[PDB]
Order: structure tokens, then sequence, then C-alpha cells
RNA sequence: AAAUUGAAGAGUUUGAUCAUGGCUCAGAUUGAACGCUGGCGGCAGGCCUAACACAUGCAAGUCGAACGGUAACAGGAAGAAGCUUGCUUCUUUGCUGACGAGUGGCGGACGGGUGAGUAAUGUCUGGGAAACUGCCUGAUGGAGGGGGAUAACUACUGGAAACGGUAGCUAAUACCGCAUAACGUCGCAAGACCAAAGAGGGGGACCUUCGGGCCUCUUGCCAUCGGAUGUGCCCAGAUGGGAUUAGCUAGUAGGUGGGGUAACGGCUCACCUAGGCGACGAUCCCUAGCUGGUCUGAGAGGAUGACCAGCCACACUGGAACUGAGACACGGUCCAGACUCCUACGGGAGGCAGCAGUGGGGAAUAUUGCACAAUGGGCGCAAGCCUGAUGCAGCCAUGCCGCGUGUAUGAAGAAGGCCUUCGGGUUGUAAAGUACUUUCAGCGGGGAGGAAGGGAGUAAAGUUAAUACCUUUGCUCAUUGACGUUACCCGCAGAAGAAGCACCGGCUAACUCCGGCCAGCAGCCCGGUAAUACGGAGGGUGCAAGCGUUAAUCGGAAUUACUGGGCGUAAAGCGCACGCAGGCGGUUUGUUAAGUCAGAUGUGAAAUCCCCGGGCUCAACCUGGGAACUGCAUCUGAUACUGG
């Protein structure tokens, strides 16, 4: 019920963080072409819980670091 | 902002009356109408499709004695306006205040009607209207002033109209000096010899 | 505060002014929050000059907005007419 | 400065600027107080200083000199850290 | 009911043709400039360049109902009179109306200016949480009792000045404890802790130590929780160009803990981990305030961001903090620098990108004006004071709009001018003459509206113990306008005071005469001795208080082609292939609902654009209502197509 997004995991490095990426399909302007377009979010991932690659959903939160101000919600798909 | 020069000129120039002079005379009594003015009267030149549209729109204007500013804003309104553009302009030609005098009677030309109406002559609703541009609405009442129904020039003028035709939106007491605007004329009213969609296809270009 | 002003719009010497509700801090015709009304003092008394909105004034007067000098009289020949 | 509401303005400032800086180093000291109690792990000190430092910092909070939730940090810091020993 | 009803081509490559292709023109528009000319008014606009330097005047004050006070002028005053005894003229008194300086409160963070910096530390759209918020406002309470100072002042004294120093005295709603203390703060809890200020109006008696305490009303004070407003912070998307800039980054990315902020946060520090950004353009370089909007266009787009409104940044240059609810502060503070000025040479002072204005730069942009009368603002109980905001006025044809420079008659068609086949034609009813008129300008007389209020009186109601005081509500009286000699109206006189600019070879409306590839014209395609193209004249054409030229944007240009182009020979298929990223993908079923579609909600500021009306005598202009804002987010559904 609550305002989420969704995207694959890119990097988990970090500790208790991760780089989700959130893929769109927005129609080019001028052309009207509909292109891909990526957005990488640095979310907080506590516990560690989620890897490379999985399918995650994540929520915005209060800035907890220079760059992270969303949080994760759940993880739906799991890297395989 | 107005035109003072050669009257009998222009209606030479445009091959057509445009009624420039009261009506004592016939045009032909005082200019040659059917030569064009100037040292190179005598030669017609064929005239190009600009030619023709610029022609019709110099008649109108000179007719209604509207400069260009005005003739342009005219269109512009008309051209806004819903309906069919040439008829509507016609119609906003007509309402002139100057145009209503003239057409009333009281004066024997535009120019004397004109200044019939600049001079404070005119009232519309019982309010001295002294605009000759003044757009007159159907149901206003036009009547001269009190001090000016003493004046020759207006029963001069209401005899030289009684010899003309009578307009069919405008009920006109020549005792009274006084007359009301009906309604505004629809196109089958005014001239059959101006080409409304000329002016349009100039003014469109 | 929050007070309910007139901005004096129109013409020169013909003023129109609109009754809005806007921060006193900000200026005349500047920022304002609301516009609950217009006031046209050289009306022909044929038509209206006064169309202030007087549910929405209370309502802003009952969250401590200030009510100007003219737009209490405006207010008062308002409930006095109607 | 041009204007007299200027001049008046920098001397009450100037004044209020020295009242304000004794009173921030009254409360600076005894905040420090409490810190050093802190470091030499001194419980009983620590809560002694507590108890000093509480009174003064509501009160310049009250009187307009810091913010009530910069004293409600400065308590709640403080309380953290002294409930960290004994 | 209405509020997308909208799309034009022409000249020029050739002996000629079709195509391609560029150049030029016809249209709108401007913060315009220059040339010729120039009557009036209404509405708007007016340093685009040097964010170059500034003479001078003003642009932020206010409160005696916080306080000690009395220096100034107006009064009351006790006492001494010049003496022309009813003018009383000076000796002392804050006694009061007030009020210079001073402490104190609020305001100087608003209002006003500029666009330097800023390519994202900003703006726009849409969301969010970890916050503060003076004045305004709702509710609940409290408001007790003390102290030490200090400005002014006094005395001395240092300085040219700016400005100080020492000693003493005094007040407060200035300052500081004490008491009090909860739905406030810390803490799980027990508990611990934190505030305040008076003033004014009037008064029946009781009690007065003659100041008054005592009652009532108003106002102010402190604490907490809310409202409203403003502001701080975070995320996503969008918001110029350059790859002849491809790697960038060490507080850098994250984590734990300490600190810090009103608030989250590498905001800061210690330590640890080794990350983070980037081909969807990181980094670097150049340019640039952003938006609503404006111009253009049928539209999609292109250009643009002056005026008006919102946001941001700046305040001589660089840095910094203080006070404060709010600033790191145009007309505040400290420091450094450049510059200018005063000086007794020891020290000082200043910041027009506020309103006028000056010098300079430039093709170019105005008065060193009037008033707070209206709106708004600051302070005040109010009266009121301040307000270069603002309302107006001055200058400029800078633009838009309106009006005038007369009207009617007037011929054998006068004169002169020009042409002429020498017949005449044209200028041309044009002029002269005659009759009439007086808009605007000139002189004189009336005259709205912008004016609401505020003041003094009474009367009613509320409050109260009170028929005082105060608040509200009626009515009465005398007033409040910078514009201003207003708009508008009335009278007088007399056509009397008022037409110019460009063009005439084609594009493009408009033709003849006269004076050698020269002089010259030219937006693109004439002049070598009968040039409609040069220059002059006559005539005509187009605009008209303007007309042209230049500069600039869009259109035409389908000439960057998304709508809406091409590549055999006109410019254009890499010499050929493999292939990562990327783009696209046969067919059936199920599922999802990301793209897509439908509905609803929120938002999309006002102005502007458009439609129907209204008011200015019309118009410009102002304005009511609507439509529109083609967008974004959320929620609920649809499942054909694309995607998983």
């Amino acid at each position: 019920k609550i305002r989420t997004l969704q995207g694959r995991v890119v990097s988990d490095k970090m500790e208790k963080s991760i780089v989700v990426a959130i893929e769109r399909f927005v129609k080019h302007p001028i052309y009207g072409k509909f292109i891909k377009r990526t957005t990488k979010l640095h979310v907080h991932d506590e516990n560690n819980e989620c890897g490379i690659g999985d399918v995650v959903e994540i929520r915005e939160c209060r800035p907890l670091s220079k760059t992270k101000s969303w949080t994760l919600v759940r993880v739906v798909e799991k890297a395989v | 902002a107005r035109y003072l020069g050669p009257k009998l000129k222009l209606s030479r120039r445009e091959g057509t009356d445009l009624f420039l002079k009261s009506g004592v005379r016939a045009i032909d009594t005082k200019c040659k109408i059917e030569q064009a003015p100037g040292q190179h009267g005598a030669r017609k030149p064929r005239l190009s499709d600009y030619g023709v549209q610029l022609r019709e729109k110099q008649k109108v204007r000179r007719i209604y004695g509207v400069l260009e500013r005005q003739f342009r804003n005219y269109y512009k309104e008309a051209a806004r306006l819903k309906g069919n553009t040439g008829e509507n302009l016609l119609a906003l030609l007509e309402g002139r205040l100057d145009n209503v005098v003239y057409r009333m009677g009281f004066g024997a030309t535009r120019a004397e009607a004109r200044q019939l109406v600049s001079h404070k002559a005119i009232m519309v609703n019982g309010r001295v209207v002294n605009i000759a541009s003044y757009q007159v609405s159907p149901n206003d009442v036009v009547s001269i002033r009190e001090k000016a129904k003493k004046q020759s020039r207006v029963k001069a003028a209401l005899e030289l109209a009684e010899q003309r035709e009578k307009p069919t939106w405008l009920e006109v007491d020549a005792g009274k000096m006084e007359g009301t605007f009906k309604r505004k004329p629809e196109r089958s009213d005014l001239s059959a010899d101006i080409n409304e969609h000329l002016i349009v296809e100039l003014y469109s270009k | 505060m929050v007070t309910i002003r007139l901005a004096r719009h129109g013409a020169k010497k013909r003023p129109f002014y609109q009754v809005v509700v806007a921060d006193s801090r900000n200026a005349r015709n500047g920022r304002f929050i609301e516009r609950v009304g217009f006031f046209n003092p050289i009306a022909s008394e044929k038509e209206e000059g006064t169309r202030l909105d007087l549910d929405r004034i209370a309502h802003w007067v009952g969250q401590g907005a200030t009510i100007s000098d003219r737009v209490a009289a405006l207010i008062k020949e308002v409930n006095k007419a109607a | 400065a041009n204007i007299k509401s200027a001049k008046k303005r920098a001397i009450q400032s100037e004044k209020a600027r020295k009242h304000n800086a004794s009173r921030r180093s009254m409360m600076r000291t005894f905040i420090k107080k409490v810190y050093a109690a802190i470091e030499a792990g001194d419980k009983a000190a620590a809560q002694k200083a507590f108890n000093e430092m509480q009174p003064i910092v509501d009160r310049q909070a009250a009187k307009g000199l810091i913010h009530k939730n910069k004293a409600a940090r400065h308590k709640a810091n403080l309380t953290a850290q002294i409930n960290k020993l004994a």
C-alpha cells in the first residue's frame, strides 16, 4: 500500500548497502520510440540479504548517508 | 490619418464611382471617369492577380474612407469572428458611425458625415458620440443634436438622400432628424460589385 | 502574519482591487495565498463592484488571518447591502 | 553605520554577544566536566557533574541561548554515556 | 451555447528543358538604432553596453500606555511687578501637554535593485520526513518573592577629528538567582530539572503610612499542546554545446562509534571495510540565471527569458562570524586588498547592481519633480510618524490605439509646371471664388470620481458591585486629493495653428521628358551618346504622424524532413567480413499487468492565450465568468498488442 519501486541489484560490495538499477520504458519526446532508461539507486540493505541480480522491492526513506536515501522492503527473485 | 486631397482622382483610378461627391451633378460632368488619373491615364495595362486584389481592397477602403491600419484590424477581427470572413468584414465596415450617419441621410458625403460626427453634432442614445469608427449596435438611435439641427448642411444632405435609395436596415425620420439602426446588413443587402474574397485572399497570402 | 488586503490592479486613474489573502511580508501585487473577491471603486452603480466571498474570508479569519481596514469596511457594506 | 538604528543595533549586538559568550562558556565548562568524569570512568563523579549540568543547561535553553533540542541532545548523550559505565 | 475553422508562392545556373541545389524576396515581430519629417490624446515601455567609478539630496524608522528623566516650546504655578494697574516680565518648580539625547521593545532578513556567479550547491514538475517558525490564532494553566548593576547624568580628563578614559549616582517590561513545575525535557522506571513583567483607563464606599493600596476593564508577560504562514532538508524525471575532453574520485563510497545541527546526513573526527561515478557521456572545457511566459509557425517545432509574477544568486573584491524566530545581513560588524576623500601626519571615513543624477562606454534608453490623498508596509491602544514601495506628474512618436490637419459647391477645365503627332492632353474641382462648420489646439466659465476613513458629540447594548472607563452598534456636526487649472461640460473667435516619407525594369502597385561603362544605383537577376533601373522635373503608386534603412528571431526553407527528405549517374553504401554493447525478432498456451488503454482523485500559482459579457464617448486598455494549462503522481480496472 506504500509507494515503492522495483529493480535488480547490480552491486553489493558495500556493507549494509546495495545498488539497485530501476529500468523504465519511456517514449522518446521527439521521435516517439520507446527507449530504455536506467535509474541506479544506492539502497540500504541491512543484514546484507541481497546479492547481485536479485529483483528487489525498495522504498524511499530519510537520508542514511551521502548517497543513500532508499531502503529495502523485500526480495522477489533471488539471483538464479 | 485622413485623405484630404482630390476626391474624383480616386474614383477615376478605381474605374467606379466611389460616391466621393454629393450628387448635385453626374461625375461624368465633373471628370473623365473612364480615364485613369495622370499623364498616362489613357493606357490601361493588364493587371496582375496582386494588382486586382490590391485594387479591390483600395476600392473598398476609399469607399469607406478607412486607412490601412484600421482596415487590417477590421480584417483581423472578421477572421476572428465566426462565419464567412468577407461578410463579417463588410458588416464591420458598415457598422461605423460616420457610415451610418451618411446612410441615415445627414451627410451628403461620408466626409461631411464624418465632419458632422467628429464636430460633436451627432448623438447615439442621447449621448454625443464623436468617433467616426464607433461601432453602432442594433436598436441604437442616432440623432442630430439640438444645436446642429439648424444647419443647412443637414437639410441639403436630407434632400440628396431622399433622391437616393433607402437602406432596409435604417428607419429615419427627416423631421426629427433622427434614425434607428435596426440590424446589421446581410451580404445580400450591400453592393454586389464588391468581391470580399479578393480582400480575404490579399490579406491571407 | 496572514492578512486579507487589496492588490491594486487596473489601469492608470482607474484602479481595480483584488481582495487577496496574502502573507503580510510579500509585496502588494506580489505573492498571495488565495484571491477571495474583488472591488471596483469606480463602478457605475449599474453593475456590481463588490463580489468578495465571505465564506472563505470567514474561514481565514477563523485561522487568525488579519483583515485590513478597507477590507473590513467592504465586508461591513456587503453585509449591510446583503 | 549610517542609520541611527544601525548604530544602536551594533551597540546592543556587541553587548548581547559578550553576555551570550559568558553564558555559553559557563555551559560548555559544566558539560566538559561531565565529559571528563566520563573519561575518568568515575560514575559517582559523572552523576554529580550531570546533576550540576542539567539545571543550567535547561535554564540557558529556556532563556533563548540554545534551543530546547540542543539541551535535550546534551542530556540524552551524557545520560547514555553515563549508563555505559554504571 | 462558444472557447484548435488550419497550410499560397516568386526571381536567379541553360540556346532552351526537367530535376537537384544554394542565394534572394514578398509576412509577422522588437527594450530597438540611424536618416527625412513631425499636430493632439489615452494606455503601456524606456542603460540590451562598463556587476565601470561615483559629487549631491532623499530611500528605516517608531513607541512616553517600559524607564530615569527635561534639553527645547507651549502651558499651568509660588513668589518678586516695568508701572502706559490690568499688558502683568522674569526669578524657581517635570506639576502636564509633550519631547532632544539615553536605557529598553519591535522593525532594519520586509519592501526596492541587478543578473556577476551558477549547466545543477539553481529552476520546473511530482513526491517525501528527520525539522524550526517573531507577529496573527484556539485551549489549558501561572504571573510569588528578592538582588546586583548600568546608560543617561555629575566631576575630572585624552583627542584636530572620528571617537574615547577614569571616579561617583539612578531607573525599568534591561540583567541574575530563589520559590513554583506539568499532557514540557532527560530517563524503561524511580525520580531529577527548567519561566515570567509590568503598564494604562476609571472608580462606589471600607480601610491611606496621603504616594495610595482595594474593585473592575483593557493591554502586556511566562509554559505546553495545536492552527495558519514562512523556511530548512531529501528523492525521481526534465532542464545548452564539445569525445579535436575517457577515464574520474582518498572524506573519496559504505559501516561502527564520538561530536555537531532546529533537523537527516562524511556535516565533522577516529577506526574498519574497498569501494563509488562513467559510453544512458563520469571528468574536463566554453557559454548561461530558471520558470509562467514572449515572438514566430496550420501544427510539430525554432528562437527567446525586456516589462509583469514565482524561485534563485549577488550587494566594491576575498574571508568570517555576531545579534536575532529568521542573515552569515544593499543603506549592520570585524579583517585583508584596490581605489577615493579629510588630517593638526598621530589617525580617520566611504561603497547608487535603492530613487533622481554625474563622468565614462555605446548606435541607444528619461527628472538631481509632487504626495503619503488611495493600496500596502514598519512602529503605536490610538491619534499619528516614517515609507524614492506606491499613487501621480516631467522627457522621448519607442510601441499599440483613437482623432484631427476641414466640408459642400466650384470650369470649358484660369495661370504657371510637364508632355505633345503642336490638334491638344495632364496636373485638375485640384486651385481661386462662394456658402458652411469648429472636433483638437488657443482664451474664459462650471465641474464628477478616485474618499474608505479619522475626529468630536450624544443614544442603545455588553462588562461591571457602578447609571464611570472601555468595546461594539446607530445618528448628528466640522473636515480629509499629490494628480489639479482632472475627466467631462459650456461659451468666444476664425480655415483660421497642423503632411510627410518611400517607391514606379521584373519579382511588386505605379511612366514620360531632360543631362555617356563616367558619375552613380543595386534585396536577387542597369549606365560604352533617344537609360520607364543613374541624377532632376512632371505624373502616378503605397503607407500616413509617420515613412524608410540597418540590426535581430521565426516563416516561406519539405533547406536537419518526428509530423515531413534522400544516397546507380546530381552531396551521400564503410573495400570486405566476424562480432561485444545496443536495436529488432517465427508460432501456441498459461500467468503477470511493466509499456499501452479506460475511469476517478490530487496537483498543473496569479497574470498571459482563447470564448461570452461588462466599463472606459470607440479603440488600445481594464475587468467578471468560463475554457485551456495538451503535463506529473496516485488509486481502481482492461488484457488485444509489446515486454517479463
